[PDB]
């Protein structure tokens, strides 16, 4: 779930 | 609100939390007990004892 | 090259009522458009599409 | 060959013979034989007879300069005689090494100095580190002023801040004039930072009037050029302490060094001219014929004597005759009225020997501005993050602030995190200033009989006024140290591999289980484990065997399989299965959470502020922003 008002993947990045 | 709802019956919280806040005594404007009850209040929380009161 | 779409048609229907006569040209950089600082300055410059235009090309 | 000249000081009969002296001093790539002459008085007619005079009956290739009592109008001379004779000179010392700006088109002067616009950019960058921007602007009518009025604004629209520009003043300055009307233009006046442009004689006129009318106290700051300030070896009175300038390097060097270094700059200048076609071009020096049009060969040999470095110091020489990318060197006038290094500069970017700036009295002993404060923290990843200053322009990212590890020397990181955002907005609402400097000793807090390390040390043996950062509240901290209104809530958390009860739990309370005897955390030293120990006893005993060294190895040895439980605080142990490798994660919750309390702002007992500062942690609370910052700085994926 790739959000618009924050996703905590996006928010925080990750390694994939 | 929470000790209600488990407690009678068929009433339910919705969610959770939004605005979040503490309870406190109330004192008059630089009384000097002030320093005196939170170091009580302190010590009461690291002792459990406010961890015995809350189950009971 | 030969180009065609979208906004060849809207520029030949542009063309045709002010009776200007155009010469399409492509991009150099190939980047959209930013502004740039270049080193050892903080005048700031203007790098890719937006360039060609404010120059005069 | 080469040539040298003195002029007007203590006659150096000693120095002209110690300068004779190394003809194969062998320093040099080369061995042209040197000589000397010396001009007993500083004039047209003497100076253009004796060099005309020397060259013409020496056959020299170049020839050095060496200035005098700081007379203008020299170095026009000089450049008079290298635009029609065509032999290239050099100065190293005095007035004569003041930049003329547009020289002769044929000639090759080469003075050593820093134009003015050059100049002033140093200014402008130690008035950035200290965050002053009062631009209060004095220049005296000079046949100068014209310019330096330009290159100021020049450069306050080549720089990020605004620079609030207050009042630009142009007052006759001069021997004679009326004293009164300056008076006047002098006492209306109001801004914390003034920057004037004189000459030494005006600059005296200037500095008495000022401290008559009442501008010279410890409130208000002063910078010139290095065209003010004279000597540099005879600070004369009504100077004001704390005087800012920028001069070049080797401003202590001596006379005899720096013939030196002229000598050697024309010895590698003509030995790279070898290495390409390998021969010193010859004079030419008939000051009497004055032939000559455009000589390709001496403009080969000037081309090529442009650039030039030695052992560190680099001369690289601008088409214009002044040299570009020095390594200048900030002074001021000590509290002993002795000039004084204040900060470096090398590669665009400015280094200070104090972290504020000391600040004087009448009476000399310093002061401290009220509305000002020294903060202490250190390193927690969640709320407290250091990162080095990146080499991109020599300050950091912007939204980050200046921070540095004390231990004299220094090297300025900055510091980015949740603790410092709340400092930021706390410093724009309350409207004071700061310094951040972190810790050196022992993490947070600890009593080795009375010897109290860490921040609660570093504020209770007042050496700072607050101390932010990951500081929970207890009982015995709170003893002797003052605290704000809690902004973030925490406790004691257990974490465990993805088993128990809570701390009552048999496997805690109980540690005389046979075959599995169940393992620990608690990194020593801290918060925590004052509780565990003070409250139980035989968990303090058998916990001996536990890895303490971080919150980072612990994770490593519980993913593992040496570790069987960690127990720590909660916002730090939620926080760290946000975003794991996998999904680990602690018992049944929030529900689990022991001695609650809250992270505070320590402060100095009976402080001021600390009513100051509990009112708006309690209106920032109230309003949510506190939770932007916590879905901005505290949110994971699993
Ligand atoms: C506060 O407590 C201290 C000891 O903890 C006691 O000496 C003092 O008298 C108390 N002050 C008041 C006002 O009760
Ligand atoms: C500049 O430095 C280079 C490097 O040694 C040298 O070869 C050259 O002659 C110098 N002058 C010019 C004009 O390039």
């Amino acid at each position: 779930r790739i959000t618009g008002i924050n996703d905590p993947r996006l928010r925080n990045p990750s390694d994939k | 609100l929470e000790f209600e709802a488990s407690q009678k019956c068929d009433l339910v919280t919705t969610g959770e939390l939004f605005f979040r806040s503490g309870f406190g005594i109330g004192m008059r404007k630089d009384s000097p007990w002030k320093q005196n009850v939170s170091l009580s209040i302190l010590k009461s929380h690291e002792n459990g004892f406010m961890e015995d009161l809350d189950k009971t | 090259q030969c180009c065609y779409g979208f906004c060849i048609d809207l520029l030949i229907k542009l063309a045709r009522t002010m009776n200007f006569t155009y010469e399409v040209h492509l991009v150099a950089d190939g980047k959209f458009g930013t502004q740039e600082r270049v080193n050892n300055s903080n005048k700031k410059e203007w790098n890719g599409m937006m360039g060609e235009l404010l120059s005069g090309q | 060959t080469v040539a040298v000249v003195f002029s007007s000081s203590g006659p150096p009969q000693a120095q002209f013979r110690a300068r004779l002296t190394p003809q194969s001093f062998l320093d040099l790539p080369l061995e042209i034989q040197p000589l000397t002459v010396g001009v007993n008085t500083t004039n047209p007619s003497s100076l253009l007879t004796q060099i005309c005079g020397l060259l013409g009956a020496a056959h020299v290739h170049g020839i050095v300069f060496e200035d005098n009592v700081d007379t203008e109008a020299v170095a026009q001379i000089l450049d008079f005689i290298s635009s029609q004779t065509h032999v290239p000179i050099l100065s190293i010392s005095g007035g004569s090494a003041v930049v003329l700006t547009p020289k002769e088109p044929g000639s090759a002067f080469l003075q050593l100095g820093v134009s003015l616009e050059q100049q002033l950019q140093v200014l402008f960058k130690v008035l950035e580190e200290y965050d002053w921007s009062a631009f209060a602007v004095i220049t005296s009518l000079h046949p100068g002023h014209a310019l330096f009025l330009e290159g100021v604004r020049a450069v306050a629209d080549a720089s990020h801040v605004s620079w609030r520009l207050l009042d630009v003043v142009t007052l006759e300055l001069g021997p004679g004039g009326p004293r009164a009307r300056t008076q006047r233009l002098l006492r209306q006046l109001d801004a914390p930072v003034f920057v004037a442009y004189c000459s030494r004689e005006e600059a005296e006129v200037l500095f008495a009037e000022a401290a008559q009318a009442g501008l010279v106290g410890p409130g208000h700051v002063w910078l010139v050029p290095n065209l003010a300030l004279g000597s540099t070896d005879a600070p004369p009175a009504t100077f004001p302490v704390g005087l800012i300038s920028v001069v070049t390097e080797s401003w202590r060097l001596s006379l005899r060094q720096k013939v030196r270094d002229g000598v050697a700059i024309l010895a590698l200048g003509a030995h790279s001219y070898w290495r390409q076609h390998g021969t010193l071009p010859a004079p030419a020096g008939d000051c009497r014929v004055h032939p000559g049009p455009v000589s390709p060969a001496r403009e080969a040999f000037y081309r090529h004597l442009l650039n030039v470095t030695w052992e560190g110091r680099d001369f690289s020489f601008s088409p214009g005759g002044y040299l570009v990318q020095p390594t200048m060197v900030v002074i001021a006038l000590n509290r002993h009225r002795l000039w004084e290094m204040v900060g470096r500069w090398e590669h665009g970017v400015l280094y200070m020997k104090y972290p504020v700036w000391p600040r004087y009295s009448a009476s000399l002993q310093p002061v401290v501005d009220s509305r000002h404060l020294t903060v202490a923290t250190l390193e927690e990843r969640p709320f407290v993050i250091v990162e080095s200053p990146d080499p991109g322009t020599g300050g950091c990212v912007p939204n980050t602030v200046p921070c540095r590890r004390q231990s004299a020397p220094y090297t300025k990181l900055c510091c980015k995190g949740f603790c410092i955002d709340i400092l930021k907005k706390l410093a724009r609402v309350v409207k004071f200033s700061y310094d951040l400097y972190l810790v050196t000793n022992g993490k947070h807090g600890k009593r080795v009989r009375g010897v109290w390390n860490g921040m609660i040390g570093e504020v209770y043996y007042k050496r700072a006024d607050m101390a932010i950062g990951s500081l929970t509240i207890n009982e015995e901290r709170s003893e002797i140290v003052d605290f704000s209104v809690p902004f973030v809530e925490t406790g004691i958390s257990v974490m465990v591999a993805r088993t128990v009860s809570g701390l009552s739990d048999k496997k805690f309370q109980r540690p005389q289980d046979q075959y599995p005897p169940f393992r620990f955390g608690t990194v020593p030293n801290g918060s925590t484990e004052r509780n565990i120990r003070s409250n139980y006893r035989d968990m303090h005993t058998h916990m001996v065997k536990f890895n303490q060294r971080s919150v980072e190895d612990a994770l490593t040895s519980l993913k593992m399989g040496k570790l069987d439980a960690f127990i720590y605080d909660a916002a730090v142990l939620n926080y760290m299965a946000g975003k794991d490798e996998g999904c680990k994660l602690v018992t049944i919750g929030s529900g689990k959470v022991f001695a609650t309390t809250g992270y505070g702002i320590a402060m100095q007992k009976d402080s001021h502020w600390k009513r100051a500062i509990d009112l708006a942690l309690l209106q920032f609370l109230g309003d949510g922003e506190t939770q932007k910052l916590e879905t901005v700085w505290l949110s994971g994926i699993c």
